[PDB]
């Protein structure tokens, strides 16, 4: 498996437009682009409000935050049994692949994933805040 | 009849009957013994 | 200086009122307590306290105010 | 950013990962349970703090905890 | 509020020369609402009326001021963040799509007050309105009666 | 007597209040006939008022400056001046009925806790068991004292859940 | 395509087996309780028929049987009102003196000193003065004896038994199919023609044959015992011919198109009856005749089983313009498959109609001796207004429920609903701006007036003497209606109401109806009403449009319609569900309607209601509305502080109960503040400590005690808030209007 590359010249689903789309953040900070493959033309619900028609083949959409892209991914996976993927696009043109990060969905275990933020103890074994006091900043006992 | 008695044994019906009995007893006591302030 | 002479029938004055939003009736309405303009009648009881501890004239209050300002600085 | 931590009481049921609405958690191989899997948080910069993962955790007490930390555009879920 | 209500009513009846009024009306809550709150607020609410005003109008204005602050606190106390955040998002869209006004942009992104901040703000308004309302009523009633 | 009060049988304000109540009732009665339902009802209310005032004065209650009866809650003063019927006897009466209710409820919970579905018995009351326990609860103080003396009234600290401190 | 009776035989067996199994309707609740939350859930999902099963036929059958149960309850309530008027009232005595005897239909038992509530209402009777207006309604119907009311009560009990039998028969014996409920064309035809038209025709027949002659003799001064019985009037033509000469010709002028002959009992008098103060019964009878004909005509519009008629689907599909895309496509399927959408539309129009009823009823009093009964008028207006507002909030709630559960994007690609959801941000933003503009320009005027009045500058206030804001449009409309009977209404003898202008009508020394003038204070209170209604609309509309998704939570529809929040994330997502929007809309509706009823009470007691003296009319408050309603201090002092005297000093009299409720209502409302300002985490920990004390004494219940849920806490708080506030206003209004009116 290899990381996919965003194709900016990808057809978008048939939508008449809405007022819940992108804002100035997309032009000044970042935005997100979701792409998927549809077996047939089908009407789905847009996470920003309204009903759009996904075309047969590739489909590309833009959203203001990652939650909208994942909500659309969940809707396409649970209802139409599709496999969507999204990226984070910056105004300079940089594209960053986001989900599924390793090509496999995170709900199923995949080899090569290194565990992060894992504490080899339980909650009851956490120390008291007095032992964490006078640190660099506000730190919780779970951070150590 | 068994199911009806079981329904009558439920908490709201039992509470209604018990409170009606208690309220009736207090009302009848205050009716036959008007204005009781001290023993 | 006038409240110490008759502290039973004279209302203490907190401070003067200078508000350009006041109309004429508000000006004569708040003008009371023997003052020449609109003032506020104090309810903090500092008049009775200062009178009991020994204050009698305005000079004493002025000196105490300057002393407390120096202490604050 | 918020702080998401996984504890050793995790049974690898993958319910927290399926309930995450911003793809913060994932499953990694492990040997401390029957499922041979463990939850992980490698993308905490995208966590908003909805605590859906804590709602989906069946262990007593929870195996995943979310401590609200610094707030940014991503953590506040702002689309503007 | 209960301790100050008791103190003010007992002392008002004492200073007025009729302690029997308090002794006979403090045993039921209707006496507290009518003989102490309704009766002693007549001069307060008459600080300014359509016929003119007197020196007690500032306390009437402060009375209504405290009522307004208290009621404003109830807003932060009852309605919670989510509704306000969605409303603010709609306002953000409206400002971004309005000509002659989109040229002026904010430096900080507008967001709704946090849950803890909302509680603190609602409590601050509640306490300020509470204090100002009782202070205005107590001072106006005691000064007008004597 | 106690606290500078006077007996209601000698208080002038007490008799004045009785006269005032009878006066307003008679004033309302003056607008009706002599053999009608409102007249009979008003006359019954007047007789009840007279009987209530006579019964309160006969009970030995103490009246204040307002002419209203005042209760004595101190057991020493109540037992020394014959005022135990105000606050003492009703205190023990309430304690008996309240402990009765609490003991019957506790017995019902302990009885249904050893069954298959105690929650089902908690929502659907078992009338025969509840009636039997309600009748057997007359000896609640003796049974409670015996349970306390045997050590079966309380639960051990090791069997009660607590927070992690 | 074929409209017929589709019914399944014996679908549900009548048994008591499920009566002993609580929570059987829900799959989750059928397991049994483990915690106390279950109990609350058992009552929170009892009528949520669409949540128990997904079968539309089962939901429709349950709804239809529930409707029969509701009608049975209503019939029992009406039968009780008639029975109370026939056995524990003074209606017969009130008939001989309706201007001095106070209506009463409730008597209390002589226990614990409560007999003081049986006040001297007059007519040698002791009881509670009622404000429902049943006496005036019975007098308008021609009822002169208690036997008629008793017979009506027995008939109501029989009708209630029939309603309950119908519900049982339609749920267990003969249940209609889904295709039977989906016959909207046939149902609308029957409801328009049969129900409404035939009911209006039957009531017109009763008015023509019973109400008109009995009330004519009553207004002429004839004793009720000497007035002939209704069947005597309906049996011979001599009595009716003497009272109405057109009756001598029979029904012949109706068939020969000589309707003008019936002008003696079918008129256009307008105004009010100078003897009773109410509307002319001849006008009401003619009104019902015209309404019956119009509704009967309207009941032949839809297509049922023949070629003639209309298809609502075709009509909806034919309406499409260039600015709305597809149009009403899919609306017919939405309204024929979703009960929540129909409930939303029906509740909205029903609440609006109730408010319209309150306004038309006070302005044009239709019952005899109703206008002079200030207590009944104020109570009726306030009650109908509150019912209307509650139904409107419910309409918003069910619109949101439809959007969350029954909405389908595959049937709304480019319809009106789709476009509305597409530009919901623009809709809500503009409504937010107009709400802020209205709030500033409505409340700021009062604040400015309060400040100017306190600063000793009455010349800078927004009053009639100072800078005025006169409602020129309303005044012009009033003049137009007053001048209508001379140019635009040649057949009308008088105007529709006396509120437009003219002379006043007084009955028994009390002003029944007089012209209502509008000034600066009226302008300010009208803008206050507009602002409050706009804010309520904003909250309900925001909860409906953003029920499925928003910029904060893109998958809100997956969380349902009634959920507490989505966690403290994204800064905090507290109260994002549509349920919470309805929860806040209830408070705003209460605020709006409270100001509305306050304005009505002050305006009526200041410029309309009052006594009539020699060369002048003295009002209840002396006409202080135009001078004191322009400031908040005026509303607090002249309306709230001054008029609350009657309820606070009511102790020791027959109205003392009102005073008690006046205090109790202040308690419940304050009680609400405990649930609205707190959270369930604190209560759960407190319950943990109490459970520890219970475990120590072995008295811990098997059903684990849990604190109320977040949604339940909000519901309890809003319920107590509404109950306390409305009961406070109810006690204050009734005590004041009964003591001084
Ligand atoms: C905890 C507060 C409280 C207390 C201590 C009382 C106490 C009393 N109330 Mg009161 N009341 C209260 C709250 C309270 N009330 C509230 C909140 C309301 C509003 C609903 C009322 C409304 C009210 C009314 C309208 C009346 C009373 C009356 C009475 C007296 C009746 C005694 C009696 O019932 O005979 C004796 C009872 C028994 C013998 C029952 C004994 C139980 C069993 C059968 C025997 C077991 C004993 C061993 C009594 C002194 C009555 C009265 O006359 O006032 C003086 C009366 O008219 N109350
Ligand atoms: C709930 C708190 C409480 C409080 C605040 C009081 C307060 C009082 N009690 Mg008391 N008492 C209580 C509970 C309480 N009691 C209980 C639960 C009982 C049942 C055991 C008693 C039984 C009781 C008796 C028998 C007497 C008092 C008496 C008194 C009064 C003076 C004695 C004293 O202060 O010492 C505290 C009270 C005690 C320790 C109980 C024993 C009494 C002591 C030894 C004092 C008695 C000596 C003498 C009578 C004092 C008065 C001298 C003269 C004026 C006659 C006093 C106002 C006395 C009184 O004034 O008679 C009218 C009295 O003789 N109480
Ligand atoms: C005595 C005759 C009888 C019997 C034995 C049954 C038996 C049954 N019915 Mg049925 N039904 C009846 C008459 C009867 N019904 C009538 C007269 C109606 C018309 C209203 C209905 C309409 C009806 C419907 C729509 C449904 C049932 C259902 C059921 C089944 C389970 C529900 C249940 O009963 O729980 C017990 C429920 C109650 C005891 C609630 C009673 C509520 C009454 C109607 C309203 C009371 C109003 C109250 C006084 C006012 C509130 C004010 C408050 C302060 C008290 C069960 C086998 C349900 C079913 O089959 O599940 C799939 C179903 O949904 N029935
Ligand atoms: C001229 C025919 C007619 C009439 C008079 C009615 C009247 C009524 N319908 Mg109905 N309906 C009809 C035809 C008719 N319908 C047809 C043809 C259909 C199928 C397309 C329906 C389907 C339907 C549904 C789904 C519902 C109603 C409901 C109602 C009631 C509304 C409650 C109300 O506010 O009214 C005022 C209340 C009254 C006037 C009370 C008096 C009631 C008496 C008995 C008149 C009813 C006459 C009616 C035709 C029954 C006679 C049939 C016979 C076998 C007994 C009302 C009584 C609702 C309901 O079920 O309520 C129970 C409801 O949910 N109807
Ligand atoms: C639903 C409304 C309604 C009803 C029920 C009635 C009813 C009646 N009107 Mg009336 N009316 C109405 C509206 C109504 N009206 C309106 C809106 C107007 C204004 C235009 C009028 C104006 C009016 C006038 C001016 C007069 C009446 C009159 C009458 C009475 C006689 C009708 C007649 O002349 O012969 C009509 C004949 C029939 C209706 C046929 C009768 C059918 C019978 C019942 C069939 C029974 C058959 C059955 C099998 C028998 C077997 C019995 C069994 C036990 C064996 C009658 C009781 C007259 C009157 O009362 O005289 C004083 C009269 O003069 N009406
Ligand atoms: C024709 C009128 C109508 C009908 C048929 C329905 C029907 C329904 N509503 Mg609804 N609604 C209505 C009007 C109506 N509503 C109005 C007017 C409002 C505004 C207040 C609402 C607001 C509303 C909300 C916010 C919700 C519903 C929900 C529901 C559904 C679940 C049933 C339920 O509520 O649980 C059972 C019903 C009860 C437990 C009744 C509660 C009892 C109240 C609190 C007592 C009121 C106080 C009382 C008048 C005073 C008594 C004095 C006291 C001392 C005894 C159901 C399909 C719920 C839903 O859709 O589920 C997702 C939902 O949450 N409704
Ligand atoms: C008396 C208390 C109070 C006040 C003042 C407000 C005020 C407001 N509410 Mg609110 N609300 C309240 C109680 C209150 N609410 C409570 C208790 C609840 C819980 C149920 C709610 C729930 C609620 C909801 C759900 C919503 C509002 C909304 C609004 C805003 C409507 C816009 C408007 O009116 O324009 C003008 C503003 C006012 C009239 C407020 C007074 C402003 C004064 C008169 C101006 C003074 C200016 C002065 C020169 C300032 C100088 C200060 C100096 C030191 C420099 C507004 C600011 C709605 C909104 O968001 O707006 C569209 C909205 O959706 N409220
Ligand atoms: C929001 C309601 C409201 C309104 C309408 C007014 C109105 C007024 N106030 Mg007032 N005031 C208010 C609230 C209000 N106040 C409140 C809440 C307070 C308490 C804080 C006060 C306290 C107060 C004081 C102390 C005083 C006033 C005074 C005045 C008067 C002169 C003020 C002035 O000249 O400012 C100038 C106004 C502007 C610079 C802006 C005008 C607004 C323009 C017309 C809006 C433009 C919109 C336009 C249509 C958009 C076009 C779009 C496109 C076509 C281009 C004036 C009639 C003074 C007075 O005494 O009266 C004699 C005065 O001294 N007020
Ligand atoms: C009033 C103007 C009505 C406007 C009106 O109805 O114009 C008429 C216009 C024509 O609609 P259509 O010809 O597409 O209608 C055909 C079908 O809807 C069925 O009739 O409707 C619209 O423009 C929809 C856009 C909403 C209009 C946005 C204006 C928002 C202002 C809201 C507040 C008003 C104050
Ligand atoms: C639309 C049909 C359904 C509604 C049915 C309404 C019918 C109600 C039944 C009661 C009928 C009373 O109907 C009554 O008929 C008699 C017939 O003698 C008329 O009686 C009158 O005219 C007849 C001649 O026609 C005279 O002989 C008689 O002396 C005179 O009283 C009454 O004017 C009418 O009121
Ligand atoms: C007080 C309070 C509670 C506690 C409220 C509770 C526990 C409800 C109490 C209701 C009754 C008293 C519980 C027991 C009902 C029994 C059936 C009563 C049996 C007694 C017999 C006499 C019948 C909350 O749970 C809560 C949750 C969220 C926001 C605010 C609040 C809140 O303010």
């Amino acid at each position: 498996w290899t990381v996919p590359t965003l194709n900016p010249d990808t057809p978008s689903p048939i939508f008449g437009g809405s007022t819940g789309g992108l804002l100035r953040k997309a032009q000044t900070e970042e935005f997100y682009v979701i792409t998927w493959e549809a077996k047939k033309e089908q009407i789905f619900e847009m996470p920003t409000g309204g009903a759009a028609i996904m075309r047969q083949g590739p489909n590309l959409l833009k959203f203001g935050k990652k939650e909208q892209c994942l909500a659309l991914t969940t809707q396409l996976r649970n209802k139409f049994k599709l496999t969507p993927c999204f990226y984070r696009v910056f105004p300079d043109g940089k594209v960053q692949y986001l989900h599924p990060a390793d090509g496999v969905y995170p709900e199923k275990v995949n080899a090569g994933r290194v565990g992060a933020n894992q504490n080899m103890r339980r909650i009851g074994q956490n120390v008291n805040p007095i032992k964490v006091k006078f640190s660099g900043r506000m730190m919780s006992p779970a951070e150590i | 009849m068994k199911d009806f008695t079981t329904y009558l044994s439920t908490a709201p019906v039992i509470a209604t009957i018990w409170f009606t009995f208690t309220a009736g007893l207090l009302i009848e006591i205050n009716r036959y013994f008007p204005d009781p302030l001290v023993f | 200086e006038q409240w110490v002479t008759d502290p039973v029938h004279i209302r203490p004055i907190a401070h003067a009122i200078w508000d350009p939003h006041f109309g004429q009736p508000a000006v004569e309405a708040f003008t009371r307590g023997g003052a020449s303009g609109p003032v506020n009648i104090s309810t903090s009881g500092v008049y009775q306290w200062w009178y009991t501890i020994g204050m009698r004239t305005n000079q004493d209050l002025y000196v105490g105010s300057v002393f407390l300002a120096l202490v604050s600085a | 950013a918020h702080i998401v931590k996984i504890y050793d009481t995790c049974i690898g049921c993958t319910q927290c990962v399926r309930a995450c609405p911003l793809d913060v958690l994932e499953m990694v191989p492990w040997d401390g349970c029957k499922a041979s899997q463990m939850a992980s948080a490698p993308r905490t910069e995208d966590c908003v703090g909805c605590k859906r993962c804590e709602t989906a955790c069946p262990t007593d007490f929870l195996s995943v905890r979310v401590y609200l930390g610094s707030e940014s555009t991503r953590s506040m879920g702002l689309s503007y | 509020g209960w301790v100050t209500f008791y103190w003010h009513w007992k002392h008002l009846t004492l200073w007025q020369g009729n302690v029997a009024q308090f002794d006979e009306s403090s045993t039921y809550l209707m006496g507290w609402l009518r003989d102490y709150l309704w009766l002693n607020s007549s001069q307060l609410i008459n600080g300014y009326n359509p016929f003119g005003m007197n020196s007690l109008s500032v306390w009437a204005w402060t009375f209504l001021f405290g009522h307004l602050i208290y009621a404003t606190g109830f807003m932060f106390l009852i309605s919670w963040r989510g509704y306000w955040q969605e409303l603010i998002e709609t306002l953000v869209w409206a400002h971004e799509k309005t000509p002659l006004a989109n040229l002026v942009y904010w430096k900080d992104k507008p967001v709704a007050l946090s849950i803890v901040q909302a509680r603190l703000v609602g409590l601050a308004h509640f306490s300020v309105g509470y204090i100002f309302t009782y202070a205005a009523f107590l001072i106006a009633s005691t000064s007008g009666r004597f | 007597d106690i606290a500078g009060l006077t007996p209601c049988s000698e208080s002038k304000a007490y008799a004045k209040l009785e006269k005032k109540e009878l006066k307003t009732l008679e004033k309302r009665l003056k607008q009706y006939e002599a053999d009608s339902a409102p007249a009979v009802a008003l006359k019954a209310t007047m007789e009840r008022t007279k009987a209530r005032f006579a019964n309160y004065a006969k009970a030995g209650l103490l009246c204040g400056n307002d002419g209203l009866p005042h209760l004595i809650a101190d057991p020493g003063l109540a037992l020394k001046y014959g005022h135990a019927g105000e606050v003492f006897i009703p205190t023990f009466g309430f304690l008996y009925v309240a402990g009765y209710i609490g003991y019957v409820g506790r017995q019902y919970l302990i009885a249904v806790k050893g069954e298959a579905k105690p929650t089902d018995k908690e929502i659907i009351i078992d009338v025969p068991l509840a009636t039997k326990l309600a009748w057997q609860g007359a000896g609640w103080p003796l049974a409670a004292v015996q349970e306390l003396q045997r050590g079966t009234l309380l639960e051990k600290e090791e069997n009660i859940t607590v927070s992690p401190r | 395509k074929k409209v017929k009776i589709a019914v399944d035989r014996n679908p549900v067996e009548t048994s008591f087996e499920k009566w002993a199994k609580p929570g059987h309707f829900s799959r989750t609740l059928s397991k049994g309780p483990n915690t106390t939350t279950w109990i609350w859930n058992l009552h929170a999902d009892a009528h949520d028929f669409d949540s128990h099963t997904s079968d539309l036929e089962e939901i429709s059958r349950k709804v239809f049987s529930a409707h029969f149960g509701q009608l049975g309850i209503i019939f029992i309530w009406l039968s009780g009102m008639y029975f109370h008027g026939a056995r524990f009232s003074n209606y017969e005595a009130w008939l001989s003196d309706p201007t001095h005897i106070k209506p009463s239909a409730q008597v209390v038992w002589p226990i614990v000193g409560q007999e003081i509530l049986n006040g001297d209402v007059g007519g040698g009777f002791q009881g509670i003065q009622i404000t429902s207006g049943f006496f005036q309604l019975w007098r308008a119907s021609g009822i002169t004896s208690e036997l008629q009311l008793y017979t009506t009560a027995i008939g109501g009990l029989v009708m209630a038994a029939a309603m309950f039998f119908a519900g049982w028969f339609h749920y267990h014996k003969a249940a209609p199919k889904l295709e039977w409920f989906q016959n909207v064309e046939s149902m609308l035809n029957h409801h328009l023609g049969g129900l409404l038209g035939l009911g209006s025709l039957a009531w017109a027949g009763h008015q023509i044959h019973v109400s008109l002659p009995v009330n004519k003799l009553l207004d002429a001064g004839v004793d009720p015992k000497e007035i002939p019985l209704p069947h005597d009037l309906l049996l011979n033509r001599a009595i009716m011919a003497d009272l109405y000469p057109s009756f001598a010709k029979g029904i012949a002028p109706f068939f020969t198109l000589n309707w003008s002959e019936y002008s003696d009992f079918l008129t256009f008098k307008g105004g009010l009856n100078p003897v009773t103060g109410g509307l002319w019964l001849s006008d009401t009878a003619h009104h019902h005749v015209a309404i019956a004909v119009l509704f009967l005509v309207a009941g032949h519009m839809y297509r049922t089983n023949w070629g003639i008629g209309h298809s609502m689907k075709e009509i909806l599909e034919a309406h499409r313009g260039p600015f709305t895309g597809e149009g009403h496509v899919g609306l017919y399927e939405i309204l024929t498959t979703s009960w929540h959408a129909q409930l939303a539309i029906n509740l909205a129009l029903f609440g609006s109609l109730s408010i319209i009823v309150a306004h038309h009823m006070y302005a044009m009093p239709p019952y005899p001796y109703l206008a002079t009964d200030y207590g009944t008028q104020l109570s009726l207006f306030t009650h109908h207004t509150w019912i209307g507002g509650f139904c409107i909030v419910g309409a918003g709630a069910h619109a949101a429920i439809f959007m969350v559960r029954d909405y389908d994007p595959t049937n709304n690609y480019n319809n009106l609903l789709d476009r509305v959801i597409r530009h919901r941000d623009a809709i809500i933003s503009h409504l937010n701006w107009v709400c802020i503009f209205l709030g500033f320009h409505s409340f700021g005027l009062y604040i400015h007036n309060d400040t100017m009045s306190a600063l000793g500058r009455p010349q800078d206030m927004f009053s009639d003497t100072a800078i005025q804001l006169q409602p020129v449009f309303a005044q012009w409309i009033q003049n137009t209606h007053f001048l209508a009977p001379q140019l635009t209404a040649p057949n009308a003898l008088a105007a529709t109401s006396l509120t437009w202008g003219g002379d006043l009508v007084a009955v028994g020394g009390k002003v029944a109806m007089m012209p209502i003038s509008l000034g600066t204070s009226d302008f300010m209170v009208h803008h206050i009403h507009a602002f409050t209604i706009h804010v309520t609309v904003l909250i309900l509309l925001k909860g409906v449009l953003f029920a499925r998704s928003s910029r904060l939570i893109p998958d809100k529809a997956n969380l349902g319609f009634r959920f507490p929040c989505d966690g403290p994330g994204r800064g905090g997502t507290c109260q994002v569900s549509a349920w919470d929007h309805v929860f806040l809309g209830l408070f705003w509706m209460y605020n709006s309607l409270s100001i509305v009823i306050f304005h009505f009470s002050w305006k009526m007691q200041s410029d309309v209601w009052g006594t009539v003296t020699a060369s002048g009319v003295s009002h209840i408050t002396g006409g202080n509305f135009a001078q004191s309603a322009n400031t908040i201090n005026g509303w607090l002092r002249d309306f709230l502080w001054a008029q609350s005297s009657q309820v606070i000093q009511s102790y020791g009299s027959a109205l003392s109960a009102y005073g008690l409720i006046f205090l109790g209502a202040h308690f419940v409302w304050a009680f609400s503040l405990m649930f609205l300002f707190s959270g369930r985490g604190y209560w759960q920990e407190l319950i943990e400590s109490i459970v520890w004390a219970h475990n120590k004494l072995k008295v811990a219940p098997a059903i684990q005690p849990r604190a109320l849920s977040i949604t339940q806490g909000r519901a309890v708080g809003v319920a107590h808030y509404l109950l306390g506030g409305i009961a406070t206003t109810w006690s204050f209004f009734l005590a004041r209007i009964i003591s001084v009116g």
